[PDB]
């Protein structure tokens, strides 16, 4: 019926672009500046958080599939954010996303581009089709932060400062393999558990089950908190790595 | 495994015909040689790379991917044309997208004048559709295009609806701007005449009465070549849009540019009076020129004419076979 | 774009109506004859008719009644057309100079209507108040006869009983009063209304009875003397007014389906009645009058008389003379004697009025070798079954060979000097469990005769219950020659074994010329047919002998010669057979895109196919590869009923809608899709219901020489008897004619004035177009008629080219040439 789209972490050690030579530093890296590379294009074009997200999704299942040495990531990337725009109904020409690629990246990173930069995506588009095997549906965290924030009930501030917060967690989360670890509906859960440690709120109180200690159970049925912890330890390690600390 | 769509042969279907052509683009009625099930297959075509991919497509495999519905179309899954082997930038195959083979369509049945409806197969029919509808509405999906042509009829009396290339989402709390034409000129609503471009999902519930009245007349109601022309029609039986009866009407753009030959009250109980006391109110309900006070899909389920309706018993419509040849 | 032109060669020869009033003076009895589009107007005198005028209108009549309001001196004349445009007419005449009225006119049409199953029905109300026309399930429309509505403007009553099987004005009433039979789920009924031009509504009406017969057909309007109504059924024939009923039920009737009637006696004493089977009877009504003063009817009786031709329609005019209208077989006048002849019949024939009737099937052969061409035509059913051979000598000649029973199909075999015909006649199923035939017809009277004793559906298996009196139909292949049109063999095919086609052709590397028929096993229980035979005869020495059959599972709905292969479309597969060297057929290809593969034609390797409902598609053998193609389909849909091909590019159909429409391939090689593509080049209503395209002409063409700007030659036959012929212009010729009919039609008047251009849209329940791609050839060649005046007005500022000259001004003269070298070639 549809697609299985989530593996887990050990397998990453097995993507046709480690097998190729590269190492996990540098395929996490090459994760990173495809994804942000979509961001930044399609922030600049004025599109829609979920078209972005939708796109960064392409792209990150992409290359479960190929290798980074043999299809450059910025083309990729334009193309992902190409095909999204449709998806999602958000579209844009494709000569547009060239020309905000151009402005954001270097010569030699646009090198990737070849002769013909609209050339190269369009092309890539039958391969990404047939490589997210049509199922261009996709659901991300943002969705439920909203819908489980909204049965929240307290402190009008408090809330959306945990909201805000989990939602920079959500957006950083698309540089990172977490997008094919973990269900959407994980994502936006670790994040509200992420932001409710940092601003020493306990949300159980917000619940209807405010005596109910694991307050996600109500809205993610079958989710230890092994994967919550591990999810926000590789949240947090992104802001540890750079330069960048916690939004607070 | 079965997801794994774009990759398996359309070697894999024997075609036997060209189905249809137009707006939708080359449909052809193919059988599988593997399973021996007869297929339509829809020629999608990327090579003109103006904009990829079609949206009509990308919408149609979005849509029906996540509608699982009896009188919903499915599309089993997407075959291609042999690509060109290591060569993607050359490759400029077609990409076809599967479907189960509805015996008819319910234009061909009705233009070619071979059908006959008594009431119970309106109900039989009408109770499938405006379900199908139902399910699609509840999921906040428009239609957008609701014809004759779009509804597809088996022999044994099953309806399930078709092209959705023209279908978006809806937000039930927030206001979005949309394609300001949509529907078919003769199945088009009120609103759209007059240009709403926010429209509800009350568009195709308009469609859907128009094609109630046409089961019993076997002759469409509104048909007109011009949206002026129409709206005159509309207004004939329906009424003129006043604000009396459409306290917004003001508001839609082409209110005082469009306005009808007279203030026309409503005459749409006695032009009908041929039709069963069930269904000419639920034609009433379904032909409300208010979007805002026009039925929705599950309210014509629970009404009298649909909701007493079993749908074991399917009743076809009178097929003409052999006595119609003879 | 295509440019073709459609003429008439013969006109309709049904009679599909017929009255008698005083409608050209108020002194003569006259008796109007309707033919579809075609008014006749005679005058009755002692021998027979005197013909005085006739007129063509542009529409097909489908009421058509005399009435004299008060104050007119002579009848006035209604007529509606199928398409509802209505109009009063009147006769006058000033001298030489006879010219037809329009009094009154309008487009009854309704935006929003079911039309009903029994038909256009009108009737006038007996004090000349008002016009009733029953068009639509659940309304009675009321035109109402005032002297100011000159537009025949009209108002809808809603009528609680949605299907009305018949309704007539009733006599005696104190208001304008309906009475009409309806059918519920309890079974039909008769019920009376009254009519309210007050009000515009019904009120309650005089009588209210039930319970008539399930298969209650018609109503009949009893006069003042008696009052009430009586009702004709399948078995029983009743009267009703007030509390007084009355019930007849002869067993002679049941017998054959009573379709028509018709008042003998003004008082309402007796009345004719005929049905399906040709017989005629006398109604009876027994006067029985009280002390009171009161004329009370006593009794109902029926009395055979003899037989007619199948009627449509019966009028007494008077003395002893009846008209038979007849629309299967020749039209009649009769007389009733008042003596019984020694066979015991009181009818002896007068004049005998040729109807070339339902026209199933037609070849063009030249029999005499006059390099012209004659159509021997499939025409007429039943006991009016015949054949016609038709040639052009200024009239057409026609002969007509009786069959007594239904023909099919018929092809020309000229190795054996002979013809094969397909028939059909109705056996009865009789105590001895086997049928026994109504009357001797062709099968029956052959010299020679055979049976199929075919063992390939005697496995049967399949229980098939008969019940005593029930009809079957029996087919047979008759072999018929050329010279004496004596049936030399008959062939009577397998039990519920239905002949569908057949043809005359050599196969192969065969030398043998075959009669080769192809069938369908019809059993009622089955919706299409599952089983059916591809036969293969052979004439010869008298004798007709079975040479190979193939099996099919389907109906071998049509059959062609192919290069020397057996095109033949069993259901919805087209197939391509073989002719081995073992003189068995052997299938080489198939196409299975199709619903019902009705009617094929082919063409060097092209092959045209119609179906039943999705229009004509145009397939290719592939001989490289041994396989068909499909070249290009016409996608709008459209119910066939015959088809042919005109050139390699153009393609005509015919629809059950009366409508014509031809398809081009689209050539322009841009896209697959445009190629695949047929175009609807040509629309136009013809007015008739085509069932055969056959090539060819019956002009005197020996030799080549002097031929016409029209190139091509597709005769057609019709339901109505209508022949007609398809003929292709170029370009430039198109323009000026049609530039010459929009012409015409401003100057030429119309009867009920009935736009021209609205009559020659096409048009079905769904859709209406103008026409194009058509001249009507019918109103190009009514330039002749009209008077000088009105052709130097048509021709003012005429300008052909193309020409020698870009433009070059016409004159009358000149044209008078042109539509005369049209005129030939029919
Ligand atoms: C044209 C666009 C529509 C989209 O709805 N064609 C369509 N007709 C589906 N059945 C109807 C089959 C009807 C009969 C088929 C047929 C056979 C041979 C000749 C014909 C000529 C004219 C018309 C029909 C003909 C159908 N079943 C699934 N699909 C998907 C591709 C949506 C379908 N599309």
């Amino acid at each position: 019926t549809k697609p299985c789209w989530y593996w887990d972490k050990k397998d990453l050690a097995h993507t046709p672009s480690q097998l190729e030579g590269l190492d996990p530093a540098t395929e996490a890296r090459y994760r990173r500046e495809g994804a942000r590379f979509i961001f930044d294009v399609g922030t600049r074009l004025g599109l829609h958080y979920d078209t972005l997200a939708t796109g960064i999704i392409y792209f990150h299942r992409f290359y479960m599939f190929h290798s980074f040495k043999q299809f450059p990531r910025y083309v990729t990337g334009a193309c992902c954010l190409f095909l999204a725009g449709k998806v999602e109904e958000t579209p844009k020409k494709c000569k547009d996303i060239i020309k905000t690629a151009r402005s954001l990246l270097n010569d030699v990173q646009f090198g990737q581009f070849g002769d013909d930069p609209k050339e190269e995506v369009m092309v890539l588009e039958r391969i990404l089709l047939q490589t997210i095997k049509f199922d261009l549906q996709v659901e991300h965290p943002y969705q439920f932060l909203l819908k489980y924030a909204k049965q929240l009930k307290g402190d009008k501030n408090k809330i959306q400062k945990l909201v805000q917060m989990a939602w920079t967690f959500v957006n950083d989360s698309l540089c990172t393999t977490l997008s094919l670890q973990w269900e959407p509906e994980i994502i936006a859960v670790a994040v509200m558990y992420l932001a409710g440690r940092l601003c020493k709120f306990e949300i159980q109180e917000w619940t209807s089950k405010p005596m109910y200690r694991r307050w996600w159970e109500q809205f993610v049925q079958d989710v230890p908190v092994d994967v919550l912890e591990d999810i926000c330890h590789q949240i947090l390690d992104l802001y540890s790595q750079g330069k960048q600390q916690m939004p607070h | 495994t079965e997801s794994d769509w774009g990759k398996r042969c359309v070697d894999k279907f024997d075609i036997i015909g060209i189905i249809g052509e137009g707006t939708y683009g080359q449909v052809y009625k193919a059988k599988d040689k593997d399973t021996g099930e007869l297929v339509a297959l829809k020629k999608v075509r990327l090579d003109n790379e103006k904009e990829g991919f079609p949206i009509t497509a990308i919408r149609e495999i979005k849509i029906l991917r996540q509608l699982i519905h009896r009188s919903v179309v499915n599309m089993k899954e997407i075959v291609t044309d042999k690509q060109d082997a290591l060569d993607f930038k050359k490759d400029k195959g077609a990409f076809y997208l599967v479907f189960e083979y509805m015996d008819h369509d319910l234009m061909g049945l009705l233009e070619s004048g071979l059908v006959h409806f008594s009431e119970d197969h309106i109900k039989s029919f009408m109770k499938q559709l405006m379900e199908g509808l139902e399910y699609c509405h509840k999921k906040n999906f428009l239609h957008r295009d609701i014809k004759c042509s779009n509804i597809l009829l088996n022999n044994s009396g099953q309806i399930k609806l078709a092209d959705f290339g023209l279908a978006r989402l809806y937000n039930s709390e927030e206001s979005r701007p949309y394609t300001n034409k949509v529907i078919t000129l003769w199945y088009r609503p009120p609103e759209l005449l007059l240009g709403e471009e926010r429209y509800t999902p009350a568009i195709d519930v308009w469609s859907c009465g128009c094609i109630l009245g046409e089961l019993f007349t076997k002759k469409p109601i509104f048909q007109a070549n011009l949206e002026l022309a129409q709206l005159e029609l509309i207004s004939r039986l329906c009424g003129s849009p006043c604000p009396a009866v459409w306290p917004d009407v003001i508001r839609l753009p082409y209110f005082n540019t469009m306005k009808p030959k007279k203030q026309y009250r409503r005459r749409l109980r006695e032009e009908f009076s041929f039709i069963p006391s069930a269904a000419l109110d639920l034609l009433d309900h379904m032909l409300t020129l208010d979007p805002s006070k026009r039925c929705t899909a599950e309210q014509t389920l629970q009404s009298d004419f649909l909701k007493d309706v079993e749908l074991s018993k399917m009743a076809p419509p009178d097929l003409p076979h052999w006595q119609d040849c003879h | 774009m295509s440019y073709n032109y459609v003429v008439t060669a013969q006109k309709p020869t049904a009679v599909n109506g017929c009255v008698t009033g005083h409608f050209t003076s108020a002194e003569d009895l006259n008796l109007l004859i309707a033919k579809n589009t075609r008014l006749e107007i005679y005058v009755v005198t002692a021998e027979g008719l005197r013909p005085v005028k006739e007129v063509g209108m542009y529409g097909k009549i489908a009421v058509m009644e005399l009435f004299r309001p008060k104050g007119e001196s002579k009848d006035l004349l209604f007529i509606l057309t199928a398409k509802y445009n209505a109009c009063i007419l009147e006769y006058k005449q000033s001298g030489e100079s006879i010219d037809i009225i329009t009094r009154a006119h309008g487009n009854v049409q309704d935006r929003i209507g079911r039309p009903s199953e029994t038909g256009i029905i009108g009737i006038i109300d007996p004090e000349c108040r008002m016009i009733g026309l029953r068009l639509y399930d659940g309304l009675f429309k009321v035109i109402p006869l005032d002297r100011d509505n000159k537009e025949l403007k009209a108002f809808n009553i809603r009528l609680e009983e949605l299907h009305v099987i018949d309704v007539k004005f009733l006599y005696g009433c104190q208001a304008p009063t309906i009475c009409f039979v309806y059918q519920d789920p309890q079974g039909r009924h008769v019920k009376t209304y009254e009519v309210s031009l007050r009000e515009k509504e019904f009120n309650k009406g005089p009588w209210k009875q039930e319970n008539v017969e399930a298969e209650a057909s018609m109503v009949i309007a009893v006069p003042e003397p008696f009052g009430g109504a009586i009702i004709i059924g399948q078995e029983s024939i009743t009267y009703h007014n007030g509390d007084k009923y009355l019930a007849i039920a002869p067993p002679i009737i049941k017998q054959s389906t009573i379709v028509c009637h018709n008042r003998v006696d003004p008082n309402g004493s007796r009345y004719l009645l005929g049905d399906m089977e040709g017989r005629l009877f006398m109604l009876l009504l027994e006067k029985e009058e009280q002390m009171d003063g009161t004329v009370t009817l006593k009794d109902l009786r029926v009395e055979l008389l003899g037989e007619t031709s199948i009627a449509e329609c019966l009028t007494y005019l008077d003395n002893g003379v009846v008209f038979v209208g007849s629309r299967l077989g020749d039209s009649q006048l009769v007389k009733l004697n008042v003596d019984s002849n020694e066979q015991g019949s009181y009818v002896v024939a007068m004049e005998t009025f040729t109807n070339l009737g339902p026209i199933v099937d037609m070849c063009v052969v030249d029999l005499e070798r006059q390099g012209q061409g004659q159509l021997v035509t499939c025409s007429g059913a039943f006991k009016e079954g015949s054949l016609r051979i038709i040639r052009n000598g200024q009239k057409l000649h026609i002969r007509t060979v009786p069959l007594y029973e239904s023909p099919r199909k018929i092809c020309y075999q000229e190795v054996s000097q002979c013809f094969g015909v397909l028939s059909s006649r109705i056996e009865v199923q009789d105590t001895s469990g086997g049928t026994t035939a109504l009357r001797p017809s062709a099968s029956t009277q052959a010299l020679s005769s055979s049976v199929s004793s075919s063992k390939l559906f005697s496995s049967s298996t399949a229980p098939h219950e008969t019940s005593f009196g029930e009809e079957v139909e029996v087919h047979n292949l008759l072999i018929i020659d050329q010279h004496t049109f004596e049936v030399l063999h008959a062939h009577q095919f397998l039990q519920n074994e239905y002949a569908l086609s057949l043809v005359s052709c050599k196969l192969g590397k065969d030398p043998n010329t075959y009669f080769i028929v192809g069938t369908a096993m019809v059993y009622p229980e089955e919706a299409e047919p599952k089983q059916g035979r591809i036969v293969v005869f052979q004439y010869s020495d008298g004798k007709l002998q079975t040479v190979a059959e193939k099996e099919v599972k389907g109906a071998v709905y049509s059959m062609v010669e192919f290069n020397g292969k057996l095109l033949a479309s069993i259901n919805s597969t087209v197939r391509l057979y073989e002719w081995t060297t073992e003189k068995e057929l052997r299938t080489e290809c198939n196409h299975y895109n199709n619903i019902m593969a009705l009617y094929l034609k082919t063409k060097g390797d092209f092959i045209l196919v119609g179906d039943l409902m999705r229009s004509v598609l145009l397939l290719a053998y592939k001989p490289m590869e041994g396989n068909f193609e499909e070249i290009a389909r016409d996608f709008n849909p459209n119910w066939m009923s015959a088809v042919e091909i005109l050139d390699d590019d153009n393609f005509l159909g015919a629809e059950n809608a009366f409508n014509l429409f031809v398809c081009q391939k689209d050539s322009a090689a841009t896209t697959d899709e445009e190629r695949q593509h047929l175009q609807e080049v040509g629309l136009f209503h013809l007015g008739e219901f085509v069932n055969v395209f056959c090539h060819g002409s019956l002009v005197m063409q020996n030799l080549g020489e002097t031929s016409t700007p029209t190139q091509g030659s597709v005769l057609f036959g019709t339901v109505n008897g209508m022949i007609g012929l398809v003929t292709s212009l170029s370009e430039s010729w198109y323009n000026l004619l049609l530039d010459m009919q929009n012409r015409l039609n401003k100057v030429i008047k119309s009867v009920g004035k009935i736009e021209h251009s609205f009559w020659r849209s096409f048009h079905t329940e769904r859709k209406t177009e103008p026409a194009t791609g058509f001249i009507d050839g019918d109103l190009i060649e009514s330039f002749l008629d009209i008077s000088r005046p009105k052709m130097q007005e048509v021709v003012a500022n005429l300008q052909y080219d193309d020409g020698s000259g870009m433009k070059r001004e016409a004159t009358a003269d000149d044209l008078i040439k042109v539509v005369e070298e049209l005129t030939r070639i029919h």
